[PDB]
């Protein structure tokens, strides 16, 4: 039943969530490392519950705090949807010991504790993984804790500090010590936080939430191994600063901190040269299909292949692909297209497909196992089939060897399974390997006949031809883009080329060994590279015992770009 | 696939020359028995001439035979006929057709007539007179 209400106010977060990165002991030095933590100065959402939408996402990691001491907070849940569908985590504390589970429950809108009965947590478990069960973590106070989730692993931190009668976070420094790790390894991307109300009775709760991104600290490790100050790297240049040098006093003078580059927005597509479309309407649907022994191949180049009217050609299913796939073939760009269409038995619908055997597969039509391409099979019963019965088509039965690949047998004879010659008389031991299929309206689904159209598509070895309209967008003319050219890839500030490349250039070189001109195959034009703007950052300011006040100086550039 | 296309015939006197063609599109039969039909108004379609498709054994009908020549090109998967002396009897609706061959006690022979598996659209072919 819903009878909570949350409201949601704002703070900052000072300076907060330094947990000891690895299990190791110093002393008296300074350290730099790079991890997961809380950026400073950055934003925090006190919550204050009251008796709503618990859906709280989880991002990579979290950290709470809570200042309240009738130990009403209890447990959490973490999960991906929180249904029956998926696993979810089941950290539940307890004044006694602390259970884990993993399976998929089904949690309602608002779990809570009866209070000592979790039926309104979850209605049932039944395909769980993982349990566990381990001493309780939780034991005018402020509690903290951090969970993140790395690599499947599981962790916890946690520190509970002592304050005064302060409204909000108090400054100063605590670390957080590591108490928990699991093997749990499961996607999670939102969590919950479950509450114990007697029986209800009113109440009350109030709580903060943050998440944390990962970032290169420094901490500096005291005589005795605590931490009692630490120094982020990504806050202000003047920080950046004190990471560099590796102290926290910076004296007066002129430092050098890193450098700074435009970014690329966007992406640039240079498809081949459109001039017409491909005739797919005279492969599919001719009236005519010719023989699997003897099978029919249409080259298909330099032409747009819209696969989505051939649908509406051939009144088949779907489509079956091995290299590529049916929704995808819009986009991904082929040399060759090669059409085989041909009319074989309904059983034998099943026998085209990489590695298998049969009568019609060596004897007839074979492809490579490295077939790249799909296949298409629709019923023909009503076009193929007569009552007297077809007679015109024919299929090899007989032949001395299998055939490779794409290879076609026309050649008729008599085929000879005897010690004597044939001497071109079907007598005894003396057959003819072409029979005739037997198709008639009366016959089962696996005798009926279907046509099959197979396509082939060959990979981008020589310059493309067939593939779908793609607008090839100009790159607008002063932008700093990346740029994909036939498996190249770069980036700069792009201009159209004034230089005369001669019809046969496609690539320009510069002096220092890479492209500065560069060629859409859409349209016949030639385009200027130049690099994007890019710059050193500098820090003028005196001595730390007199003022944090700096000046920060970018190198080259006038103040008319970033 | 199989198709079959006429060409030729029109309007002659008597004791002339006429050329009919039908081409055989398509065709991927191993042995069959072809053969050209005539229907005039008033009168049921017959067999007028067929030759073997392996060596050319030539069969002609009584009523046509010798002014009725015809042979069979397999470059082109066409049969040509060729007519002179036409007569006032010669005015039909000419058509030409083409069967399988009949495989019975184990041997080729080819058979006309009627029970033919596939038709063209026919021409016109008139006797001034
Ligand atoms: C905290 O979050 C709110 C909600 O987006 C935002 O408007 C506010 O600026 C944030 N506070 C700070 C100090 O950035
Ligand atoms: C480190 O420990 C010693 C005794 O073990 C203690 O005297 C000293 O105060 C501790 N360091 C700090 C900074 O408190």
């Amino acid at each position: 039943v819903n009878l909570i209400t949350r409201t949601q106010s704002y703070t900052n977060s000072f300076t907060r969530g330094v947990y000891y990165p690895d299990k190791v002991f110093r002393s008296s030095v300074l350290h730099s490392t790079q991890d997961l933590f809380l950026p400073f100065f950055s934003n925090v959402t006190w919550f204050h519950a009251i008796h709503d939408n618990p859906a709280l996402p989880f991002n990579d990691g979290v950290y709470f705090a809570s200042t309240e001491k009738s130990n009403i907070i209890r447990g959490w849940i973490f999960g991906t949807t929180l249904d029956s569908k998926t696993q979810s985590l089941l950290i539940v504390n307890n004044a006694t010991n602390v259970v884990i589970k993993v399976c998929e429950f089904q949690f309602c809108n608002d779990p809570f504790l009866d209070v000592e009965s979790e039926f309104r947590v979850y209605s049932s478990a039944n395909n769980c993984t993982f349990e566990y069960v381990s001493q309780p973590f939780l034991m005018k106070n402020l509690r903290e804790f951090v969970f993140k989730n790395i690599d499947g692993y599981f962790k916890i931190y946690s520190k509970h500090t002592p304050i005064n009668l302060e409204r909000d976070l108090p400054q100063g420094f605590s670390a957080l010590e590591p108490l928990v790790d699991l093997p749990i390894g499961i996607n999670i991307t939102r969590f919950q936080t479950l509450l114990a109300l007697h029986r209800w009775t009113a109440g009350a709760a109030a709580y903060y939430v943050g998440y944390l991104q990962p970032r290169t600290f420094l901490l500096k490790y005291n005589e005795n191994g605590t931490i009692t100050d630490a120094v982020d790297c990504a806050l202000d240049p003047l920080s950046e600063t004190k990471c560099t040098l590796k102290s926290f006093t910076v004296e007066k003078g002129i430092y050098q901190t890193s450098n700074f580059r435009v970014q690329p927005t966007e992406s640039i597509v240079r498809f081949p040269n459109i001039t017409n479309l491909c005739p797919f309407h005279e492969v599919f649907n001719a009236t005519t299909f010719a023989s699997v022994y003897a099978w029919n191949r249409k080259r298909i180049s330099n032409c747009v292949a819209d696969y989505s009217v051939i649908y509406n050609f051939a009144p088949f299913f779907a489509f079956k692909c091995y290299g590529v796939s049916p929704t995808k073939l819009n986009d991904l760009c082929f040399t060759n297209v090669y059409a085989d269409s041909f009319v074989i038995r309904g059983n034998e619908v099943s026998q085209i497909a990489p590695g298998q055997t049969g009568n019609i597969a060596d004897y007839n039509y074979k492809l490579p196992d490295d077939f790249t391409g799909c296949v298409i099979a629709w019923n023909s019963n009503k076009l193929d089939s007569k009552p007297s019965g077809n007679y015109n088509y024919l299929y090899r039965l007989f032949r001395k060897s299998k055939l490779k690949p794409f290879e076609r047998d026309i050649s008729t004879e008599i085929y000879q399974a005897g010690n004597k010659p044939c001497n071109g008389v079907a007598g005894p031991n003396c057959y003819s390997p072409l029979q005739s299929y037997g198709f008639r309206p009366t016959y089962g689904v696996g005798h009926q006949p279907y046509r099959v159209v197979v396509l082939s598509f060959e990979l981008l070895h020589a310059p493309a031809t067939v593939c779908g309209p793609k607008k090839s967008t100009n790159l607008v003319k002063n932008k700093c883009v990346n740029f994909n050219f036939n498996g190249l890839t770069g980036t700069g500030v792009l201009t159209e080329s004034n230089k005369k490349f001669l019809p046969f250039q496609q690539f320009g070189r510069d002096i220092a060994d890479t492209t500065d001109a560069v060629r859409d195959p859409q349209t016949l034009e030639i385009l200027d590279i130049t690099p994007c703007s890019f710059g050193g950052v500098s820090v003028i300011t005196p001595g730390t015992n007199t003022s944090n006040q700096v000046a920060v100086l970018y190198q080259g550039v006038n103040c008319t770009e970033v | 696939q199989v198709q079959l296309q006429e060409s030729g015939g029109g309007l002659v006197q008597p004791g002339g020359s006429l050329r009919l063609s039908c081409a055989a599109s398509g065709f991927t039969l191993d042995d069959y028995a072809i053969g050209w039909f005539r229907q005039a108004p008033g009168k049921e379609r017959e067999g007028v001439l067929c030759i073997s498709a392996s060596g050319g054994s030539t069969l002609y009908a009584d009523s046509v035979k010798g002014r009725f020549t015809i042979s069979r090109d397999k470059d082109k998967n066409t049969v040509y006929l060729q007519m002179n002396s036409l007569k006032p009897e010669d005015t039909a609706v000419y058509y030409c057709a083409a069967a399988g061959r009949l495989d019975l006690g184990s041997g080729y022979v080819c058979y006309g007539y009627y029970g033919t598996d596939y038709w063209g659209k026919g021409t016109q072919v008139t006797v001034s007179s």
